[PDB]
C-alpha cells in the first residue's frame, strides 16, 4: 500500500554531487508525480522540487537553480534528486512525497519517505 | 485552430507531434504556467477584494420616523442592487477576458513556432505544421524548447520544398 | 511570492484543552478548480511528517475527529479538541496555490501547561 | 513528412458560463460563485421560539406569554411574523428596534425581581388588571410591570432606587399611562395630573400623561408608552411618581453576549447552524456569495438576485 522507500544516509564534502533515490510500490505509480522537500537541522525549508512521471517535467526551488537535477525511472517507479556544488549550509535531512503528475489536477501529498540524512562538510 | 485535444491532459496549451518515432501530446508548460498564475491571481483579486459584504453601518438610531425602518431599509436594498449589477457585469467581463487571454496565448505559441521554422516547414489549414525534412524526437524537442536550428535543415528543406512542385 | 505567517509558534497545551494554530497568507489561496489549497500536516521528532487536512475542510482518512481544520480567504486555523499525547509535535502551513508555495514556520505543542 | 501541432485542451465538463458578449459558453472548467444549495431547513447551540408572542410579547410579560417563560439561553430566537401577543393594551415601545439589535447580541439573560410589587408604599398593587391583557379567561396585566393605583383614595408620591450590584448590564422596563379621559386619571391616581421622574447615574427624564381618547384597540381608548434602558454596573437608578406609572417589577441581567440574531418565520426550531444561518436554512457550502435569503446571520455571503454565477476558469471546451 503505502511504500515510499528513500535511499540510505549519505556523507560527502562540499562541492561533490549528491544523488538520493525514492522507490515506491503498489499501484501508486500510475505515472503520478513525486516531489522532494528540504529539512535543515532543527528547522525545515520549503519544497525542493517536483517531477511528473506522466509528462517529463521538473519544477525546481529558487537559488538552488543551477545545482538541482531530478529524474524518474518509470520502469522501476523510482525518483531521483541530485544536488551538485554541495554546501555546508546544504547539510540537511531530505524527504520524498507524492504529487499529482499533470497540471490539470493540482497536488496531493498522500505518502512520505523514510528520510535520508545528508551531511556536507 | 478548430478543436481541442482531450488527449493532451498535461495543460491548457501544448503540442502534438507525429514523426517517424510516432505521435504524442505534450503541453507547453511555460505558457500553460504563466496562464495559470495569471488566472489564479485574477480569481484571488476578484474573491478577496470583492466587496465589504458586512454591514459595518452602526445604525445607532437607524431610521424609525416612518413606521418601519425607512432610510436604512432602502439604503440596504439599493446597495443590494448596486452589486447585484456589478457582480453580474464583472463575471461577464472577466470571463471574456479569460477566453481572449487563452486565445492570445494560443496565438503567441503558434507564432513562436512559426518564427522558428520559417521555410523549413509548411503551414497547414488547422493548427499543425508539416516539416519539409525529417524531424526526429530531438528535432521536435528542439522546436518545443525554442532551440530549433534552421541552417542545419535548411538545405534538406530547400531540396524537398523545391521538389514537391515538380 | 507567498508568505505563510504562523502566529502561534509555541503552544503549551494542557491535555484535553482544545487549542488552535493560525496560518496567515500574503495572497489568496483559491484555485482554478475552485478549491482553496492548504493541507495541514504534522511531524513527530525523528518521524517523517503526515498530513491531516485536505483542502480546507477534508480530514485525512487516518485523522481522528478531534483534528478540525477551518479558515477562509487568507487567514486559516486548525483546532484540535482534547489535545492528546501523540498530538504533540511540529506543525506547518501548506502550499499556496502559487507554485512558489511556502510551508512557513513551525508550531510546537506541549503535554500540559500546568 | 513529420507533423508538430499546437492545440488546446478539451474535456467533458459542460458547465457553461456567460460572457459580456456571448453566453452559455461550455468551458472546460468553471467555479460556481453563487451559493445556491439545499437550504435543508444538542448539536451546536439550541435556539428558542417566541410562539404566538412577539419580541414585545416576549419581554413585556404579556400574560399569555406564560408559555414563553422558561427560556433563559438560546442560539437564535424565533419569532412569528404576525404573533397574537404584542402590546395587548395599545401603545408603543421606545427604542424597541435597537433593543432587538441589542438582543441580536444576547444569548442568555437572567430574569429577576428588581422592585417588589407590594413595596411601593401605601399604594394598591393588587389591582390594575385589564381584559385586553387577560390571562386565560381571567383578566390580567403585563407580568414584568405592576399597575399601581391609589390606596384608600390617595396615591402619594412614591420613590425607590435600584443599584446594579450584579456586575453586568441590566435591562429595565417601565411605562407611562396615557389615559383616555381625566376621569380615568382621577379614579386611578386620585389627582388631576401626574408625572414620572426617572433618573439614573446617566438617565434623566420627566414624563407627563397625555390625556386623549384614541380609537379603541382591544377595547381600550387610552394608551401606554413603555420605555426601556440599560442600567450599567454600579448605576443606582431612581423612580419617582405620583400617577400614571407602570412600575418595573422584573429586570433582565444580560448574562452572555454573542451574535444570536432573530427573524420572523414559522419553521421548526433549527440548530447546528453554519457560518451563515438563514431563515430557509444554513448550508455549509461556502461559495463567495449566496442568494437564499436577504436576512442572514453570522458571517454571510452577500444576497444577490442572481440564479447563476459561474466564473470561467478553464478554456472553451470544444471536443473533436
Ligand atoms: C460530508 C460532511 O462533512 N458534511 C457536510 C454535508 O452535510 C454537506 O452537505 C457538505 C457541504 O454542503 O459537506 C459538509
Amino acid at each position: 500500500q503505502v511504500q515510499l522507500v528513500q535511499s540510505g544516509a549519505e556523507v560527502k564534502k562540499p562541492g561533490a554531487s549528491v544523488k538520493v533515490s525514492c522507490k515506491a510500490s503498489g499501484y501508486s505509480f500510475s505515472s503520478y508525480g513525486i516531489s522532494w522537500v528540504r529539512q535543515a537541522p532543527g528547522q525545515g525549508l520549503e519544497w525542493m522540487g517536483w517531477i511528473s512521471a506522466y509528462n517529463g517535467n521538473t519544477n525546481y526551488a529558487q537559488k538552488l537553480q543551477g545545482r538541482v537535477t531530478m529524474t524518474t525511472d518509470t520502469s522501476t517507479s523510482t525518483a531521483y534528486m541530485e544536488l551538485r556544488s554541495l554546501r555546508s549550509d546544504d547539510t540537511a535531512v531530505f524527504y520524498c512525497a507524492r504529487d499529482r503528475p499533470h497540471i490539470l489536477t493540482g497536488f496531493d501529498f498522500d505518502y512520505w519517505g523514510q528520510g535520508t540524512l545528508v551531511t556536507v562538510s | 485552430i478548430e478543436g481541442g485535444w482531450t488527449g493532451m491532459v498535461d495543460g491548457w496549451y501544448g503540442y502534438h507531434h507525429q514523426n517517424e518515432q510516432g505521435s504524442g501530446y505534450a503541453a507547453d508548460l511555460k505558457s500553460t504556467q504563466n496562464a495559470i498564475d495569471g488566472i489564479t491571481n485574477k480569481v484571488n483579486s476578484v474573491i478577496e477584494k470583492m466587496n465589504t459584504q458586512f454591514t459595518a453601518v452602526g445604525k445607532e438610531f437607524n431610521h424609525l420616523e416612518k413606521r418601519i425602518e425607512n432610510l436604512n431599509k432602502k439604503v440596504d436594498d439599493g446597495f443590494l442592487d448596486i452589486w447585484t449589477y456589478n457582480a453580474e457585469l464583472l463575471v461577464l467581463l472577466e470571463n471574456e477576458r479569460t477566453l481572449d487571454y487563452h486565445d492570445s496565448n494560443v496565438k503567441n505559441l503558434y507564432e513562436k513556432v512559426r518564427s522558428q521554422l520559417k521555410n523549413n516547414a509548411k503551414e497547414i489549414g488547422n493548427g499543425c505544421f508539416e516539416f519539409y525534412h525529417k524531424c526526429d524526437n530531438t528535432c521536435m524537442e528542439s522546436v518545443k524548447n525554442g532551440t530549433y536550428d534552421y541552417p542545419k535543415y535548411s538545405e534538406e528543406a530547400k531540396l524537398n520544398r523545391e521538389e514537391i512542385d515538380s | 511570492d507567498v508568505v505563510m505567517t504562523q502566529s502561534p509558534v509555541s503552544l503549551p497545551v494542557t491535555l484535553g484543552q482544545p487549542a488552535s494554530i493560525s496560518c496567515r497568507s500574503s495572497q489568496g489561496l483559491v484555485y482554478i478548480d475552485g478549491n482553496t489549497y492548504l493541507n495541514w500536516f504534522q511531524q513527530r521528532p525523528g518521524q517523517s511528517p503526515r498530513r491531516l487536512i485536505y483542502n480546507v475542510f477534508t480530514r485525512d482518512s487516518g485523522v481522528p475527529d478531534r483534528f478540525s481544520g477551518s479558515g477562509s480567504g487568507t487567514d486559516f486555523t486548525l483546532k484540535i479538541t482534547t489535545v492528546e499525547a501523540e498530538d504533540v509535535g511540529v506543525y506547518y502551513c501548506m502550499q499556496g496555490t502559487h507554485w512558489p508555495y511556502t510551508f512557513g514556520q513551525g508550531t510546537k505543542l506541549e503535554i500540559k501547561r500546568a | 513528412g513529420d507533423t508538430l501541432c499546437i492545440g488546446y485542451h478539451a474535456n467533458n465538463s459542460t458547465d457553461t458560463v456567460d460572457t459580456l458578449l456571448e453566453k452559455n459558453v461550455t468551458v472546460t472548467h468553471s467555479v460556481n460563485l453563487l451559493e445556491d444549495k439545499h437550504n435543508g431547513k444538542i448539536n451546536g447551540k439550541q435556539p428558542i421560539s417566541l410562539g404566538d408572542c412577539s419580541f414585545a410579547g416576549w419581554i413585556l410579560g404579556n400574560p399569555m406569554c406564560d408559555d414563553l417563560i422558561g427560556k433563559t439561553s438560546w442560539s437564535y430566537i424565533v419569532e412569528k411574523p404576525n404573533p397574537t401577543n404584542g402590546i395587548c393594551y395599545p401603545g408603543t415601545l421606545e427604542d424597541e428596534e435597537e433593543l432587538r439589535l441589542k438582543f441580536s447580541g444576547v444569548l442568555e439573560f437572567s430574569k429577576f425581581e428588581a422592585f417588589t410589587s407590594n413595596g411601593w408604599g401605601a399604594v394598591n398593587s393588587g389591582a390594575g388588571v385589564t381584559a385586553a391583557c387577560k390571562f386565560g379567561s381571567s383578566n390580567s396585566f403585563f407580568r414584568n410591570m405592576v399597575w399601581l393605583i391609589h390606596q384608600s383614595g390617595t396615591y402619594p408620591v412614591i420613590k425607590r432606587t435600584f443599584n446594579n450590584t450584579k456586575g453586568r448590564d441590566v435591562l429595565i422596563v417601565w411605562g407611562i399611562h396615557h389615559p383616555a379621559t381625566l376621569k380615568e386619571h382621577q379614579d386611578l391616581y386620585k389627582k388631576d395630573s401626574s408625572y414620572v421622574a426617572v433618573g439614573s447615574e446617566t438617565y434623566n427624564r420627566r414624563f407627563t400623561p397625555e390625556i386623549s381618547t384614541r380609537p379603541n384597540v382591544n377595547g381600550q381608548a387610552g394608551r401606554m408608552t413603555f420605555y426601556w434602558t440599560m442600567v450599567k454596573p454600579g448605576e443606582s437608578i431612581t423612580f419617582e411618581s405620583n400617577g400614571a406609572f407602570l412600575a418595573p417589577r422584573y429586570a433582565f441581567e444580560i448574562v452572555s453576549v454573542g451574535n444570536g440574531k432573530l427573524f420572523r418565520s414559522e419553521l421548526s426550531i433549527e440548530s447546528c447552524n453554519t457560518t451563515c444561518q438563514t431563515p430557509k436554512g444554513a448550508i455549509n457550502t461556502s461559495l463567495p456569495f449566496q442568494n437564499i435569503h436577504p436576512i442572514t446571520i453570522g458571517k454571510c455571503p452577500k444576497y444577490v438576485k442572481s440564479t447563476k454565477l459561474r466564473l470561467a476558469t478553464g478554456l472553451r471546451n470544444v471536443p473533436s
